[PDB]
């Protein structure tokens, strides 16, 4: 009433202080970060299995040459065999007409569920694969536009220094469903065109650092960045075309530009996923 | 692909 | 002197609201959500002013 | 005919309810987190002027190790602003974090890096932060570094601080810091102090040379008993607070901008204060605090 | 704010 | 009278007769002693396959001469395969250790084959372009090339090269290896710098280049170089690694000495100067996971 | 008045003390012989990297140098060495018979004739390969196939002692095989030696000229008489008296074959039977004369 | 009494058939001892001399003409 | 060798 | 020869 009303409402205050203190202490705390880095380290990501990761995420991997660890992939199957993932397209979501200082490096994202594209960089391929004598195995996971699915392993995959241009070299053709397109292929146009087509002993290019075999400029043409050879037969780096099929009118140049692997489907037919990931040799049979 |  | 004190609550419930504000919008950084509200001080200012008069 | 009171009363009882409410609100929502899915970029380094020399053009959340001994932490880095490469150590905008905590938390660094941008896979918008003293000690002491400290009203002005020379001490030394080389539009509030004041009520508000304080940890230039008398209650964050400041970017975040004595906890300038630019009373919209490696 |  | 004489005639008259029918029957085993022809040193192995190693790997335990026939071909041939202690066996496709054999050919005889094969590794010899395109393309199982060198002091250095092939002829037998395997011999296949222009390590590097006689042009000269030098090879305007070049005792050579003022010798520049020609030179291949 | 001289006839004795002192030095001579028999000779021929079907095939395959090849004129068969005579009339010539100094005896049967014997080729001067041919009977199978896969041209030269050489040329020349016993055919004649496989000897007349003719014989050897000499008597054959395996018909006007006598000229009482058994084509020297050089060749003709 | 003219009148005709033996068998030798040369390490070099052979008969012939 |  |  008189001095009534007054002391209701200025006693429920110091309680509402005190609430008031609870909500600030339910307030600290930033939001909550779904994407984590495990804290199993190694020289690679079968290291990090061998010491019992049992599962594909992020990881920090040291090569033994590497004066920095660094965040990689590692695709842990429950089968105890560790792949480090260095390429990975599955949407045209990153454009990989980079120049070589981002080859160099890498570019892209690395997603704890493996649902980002990404080139791990050049200098890092580099320093995993020949840190030691224990050979690596290059696997190449592909998938077209109707769920079909395919591999090519290569066994002694290696890639060179900077000063050799990260040069890309393999003893041989381990097997796989999608074929041998690091071998060349027979265009039918010219008898050299499988010898020109082929990648083993190619030096890596980008538009801004041509070292191809041909007298004009293949990444600056295909818009990628490979190692090329007046051009390609394998080219995961390329263009990403939704569908699959594509033509030649669709690109820039005229030249076939796509994701594309001659030696499984046409190069006018750009897949749909692309995995390129490294495990030493002795992990298959 | 190739270059002719 | 009754006046005097609503003056001081007055005072002591102006503050306490900015703090909410403050308080409540500091959970937008951790809560699922925050309360989208507005302080209005006028009601208050005006309400101030009105017991200057007297 | 003086009970214009209970028109009063009657309201201070009401609004008391509707507090309550509004807390309770509050509270349902506090019963779950909230998320973010920072995936995290390819490219990494010492610290963003190395990310961008490596290619990483925008401006988003980047891992960097700026040392061997330390693992790789968070953080954003602008790539745009002034040919980008700032790696952002506070940040204000929103209001969506409390600055108001203890030494620890402003030694350890808190708040939210990084958000998710409308549709994307990456968090390419930063939150509201605070590195960390520690981080930010050891990324000054690198080499020469710059440091960029940039504002905005609640009506869309902008002004800038530009310190060529910047560094932190470590916790032994308090975070001492140290600034020099101005230029820039909003003015010199750390090493002059006020532009407001006269004589000594100036140089008392000179950030230059300071200890970091916390209201749990008085380091501040105020010689005094009174334990309520701190800068650092009485301002709220955790800074490099004198006697006690001409700035204070880690204060309160008062909404609209405008704040008065009345509305402060304890009836000081406790808001995102720059008093050289808009004085005492007046919190910004945006602020924040980016370094950067210099040059020799 | 300094203090007076 | 004299008769006691016709005595001693009829008696020399019948021992001479008997003399006679013996004496033929010693020509009669005379004539069987020289019946059989001269002994040849030379003979070919019974083994076959489809290349040296394919061979080796059928137990044939030593070095000579055997018919193989590559997947590919459609009429086998003689090689000359050399099988190591441990199990390898290479087949030599070309050899020079003295200047018997003039490497001054034409198109059809790079082709085909010139030289000798000799059980003993003794005997200079070309095999031909075409078969080396048959054996070293006949299988996605990728050979290795090794190159040896001898100097005239008694070194000797080596020079692998990986997935080495020979195209066919329609591509003028374009040579071609993924990379350089490693060797003291040194990657001359990869081009020298020999000098002041910027342009010499492009311009005398192998891979990729198409062969290259006399008579059939087809190096990156405007000029001929096999013309030139007197040889054929996969020259490049023109070359920094030369086997079949001209073979001069002592190894040291001078321009005079040449014919068109180039250095025509058998040169491999990474490893000696170019006017310093090799002693002796071997090409062979295996199955790269040999070395592997 | 009576045994006037007699005495003085001893001018035997003279003899006959000699033919006992000749007999002595033949038995040293073949003794000789014998022993150096212990060790036979040696070559080493390093085989040309080019090969081919036959000469031809090689020669167009850059093989400019004549010396010994190995070729295969079919897969069923295992590649053989021949020598190629690649200087005479443009070359791609398979030698398939060479006599040039008496170093084999072709005095064989029906098995070596049918095999082939003798040296295919011989280490020239300083040089790693064989270069000179040797004294060969490539072998009637062989020849056989050779004549068969096509038409093929005959070539024959000889040379005398004093260096004089003539030729015949056979357009068509094909030997039938072993069941047909190697009968010959030759045709289309051409040279300077005369025709006598066709022809038989220019010195006879009538039917004594027609039994000397070749064309259309069989193979003879001295264990195989296929000869055109109807007769009974075992020693009556060609080949047990001329000597070689040969097309002998009663007997012949060409003996390649033959025996080598030393120096050409040969006699009646110099021959072992007698008869003219010497290397001989009488069309040019008559049968007394044997040549100091006598080769077949051979090689595919045009169609 | 002439026991030696049909004895002689006749070896002589013997030593007439083995002279012509005996050239032929020289001649044979000759022949297979040439023909070693492409088969034994080495061949013994020598000559026929037949003149020491036709001499040899034709003093045999002067002999005969006179019973 | 090289030719220029 | 012939033979008669
Ligand atoms: C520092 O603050 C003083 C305060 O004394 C300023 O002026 C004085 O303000 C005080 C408030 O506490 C008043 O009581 C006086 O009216 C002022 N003092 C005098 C001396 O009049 C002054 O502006 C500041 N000091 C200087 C040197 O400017
Ligand atoms: C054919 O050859 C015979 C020789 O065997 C010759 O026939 C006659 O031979 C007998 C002795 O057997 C003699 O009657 C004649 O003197 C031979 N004729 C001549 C001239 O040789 C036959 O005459 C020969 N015909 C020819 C021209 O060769
Ligand atoms: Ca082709
Ligand atoms: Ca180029
Ligand atoms: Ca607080
Ligand atoms: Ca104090
Ligand atoms: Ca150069
Ligand atoms: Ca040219
Ligand atoms: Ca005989
Ligand atoms: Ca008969």
């Amino acid at each position: 009433y008189l001095q009534e009303i007054y002391n209701s409402n200025n006693q429920k205050i110091v309680n509402l202080k005190e609430k008031v203190a609870q909500l600030e202490a339910q307030c600290q705390e930033p939001c909550k970060d779904t994407v984590q880095i495990h804290d199993i380290t190694g020289k690679d990501c079968q290291d990090i299995a061998n010491k019992g990761a049992k599962q594909s995420g992020l990881y920090f991997i040291k090569p033994l040459k590497a004066n920095q660890q660094f965040l990689v992939y590692c695709e842990i199957d429950g089968s105890g065999n560790g792949w480090t993932v260095f390429q990975k397209r599955l949407d045209g979501s990153v454009d990989f007409k980079k120049n070589w200082i981002q080859y160099k490096e890498g570019f892209g994202h690395l997603s704890p569920t493996g649902t980002t594209e990404f080139w791990l960089g050049n200098e890092k391929i580099h320093l995993i694969s020949t840190q030691s004598a224990i050979p690596y195995a290059l696997r190449v996971e592909l998938e077209d536009w109707n769920g079909r699915t395919s591999t090519a392993d290569y066994a002694m995959f290696k890639v060179g220094p900077e000063a050799d241009k990260y040069r890309l070299t393999y003893a041989y053709f381990a097997g796989g469903d999608a074929g041998d397109a690091f071998d060349g292929f027979d265009f039918g146009d010219d008898p050299s065109d499988k010898f020109f087509t082929s990648h083993n002993g190619m030096q890596f290019s980008t538009w801004d650092n041509d070292n191809d075999k041909f007298e004009g400029n293949c990444a600056e043409q295909d818009g990628s960045g490979w190692w090329m050879n007046k051009c390609h037969a394998g080219h995961l780096n390329g263009v990403y075309y939704q569908g699959g099929t594509y033509s030649k009118a669709s690109t820039p140049n005229g030249y076939d530009n796509g994701i594309i692997w001659a030696t499984w489907k046409t190069r006018w037919y750009s897949m749909k996923k692309t995995t390129m990931k490294i495990i030493p040799f002795n992990r298959l049979t | 692909g190739h270059r002719p | 002197l009754l006046q005097k004190n609503v003056r001081a609550q007055l005072v002591d419930m102006k503050r306490l609201e900015v703090d909410i504000d403050i308080k409540i919008r500091s959970c937008r950084g951790s809560c699922s959500r925050a309360l989208a509200r507005e302080v209005d001080l006028k009601d208050y200012e005006d309400q101030q002013k009105q017991l200057e008069q007297v | 005919n003086l009970r214009v009171l209970r028109s009063i009363l009657e309201n201070l009882r009401s609004k008391i309810q509707k507090l309550e409410s509004d807390v309770s609100a509050q509270m349902e929502y506090c019963r779950t987190p909230c998320t973010v899915s920072c995936n995290i970029p390819v490219v990494s380094g010492k610290e963003c002027e190395e990310i961008i020399r490596k290619g990483g053009e925008t401006s988003e959340m980047y891992l960097i190790q700026p040392d061997s001994s330390v693992k790789p932490y968070r953080v954003y880095c602008d790539m745009n602003t002034e040919n980008g490469g700032w790696t952002v150590i506070q940040n204000r905008q929103d209001g969506s974090v409390d600055f108001g905590r203890k030494w620890d938390p402003y030694k350890q660094g808190f708040g939210n890096v990084a958000t998710n941008t409308d549709g994307k896979n990456y968090c390419g918008l930063p939150g509201e932060y605070w590195l960390g003293n520690d981080k930010i000690s050891q990324l000054t002491r690198m080499g020469p570094t710059e440091l960029l400290i940039e504002m905005e009203d609640w009506k869309g002005d902008k002004v800038k601080a530009h310190y060529g020379g910047f560094t932190v001490q470590n916790e032994a030394n308090k975070y001492q810091i140290s600034v020099n080389k101005y230029r820039g539009t909003a003015g010199n509030a750390l090493m002059d102090g006020a532009s407001q004041l006269m004589g000594e009520n100036r140089t008392m508000t000179i950030h230059n040379g300071m200890f970091f304080s916390t209201y749990d940890r008085d380091n501040d230039g105020w010689l005094t008993s009174d334990p309520r008398k701190q800068c650092s209650k009485e301002d709220g964050g955790g800074w490099w607070y004198n006697r006690c400041h001409a700035a204070n970017p880690n204060g309160r975040y008062y909404w609209g901008g405008q704040y008065t004595w009345d509305m402060a906890k304890h009836g000081t300038d406790d808001g995102v204060v720059w008093m050289n630019w808009k004085g005492s009373w007046y919190s910004m919209r945006k602020m924040s605090m980016k370094i950067r490696p210099f040059f020799p």
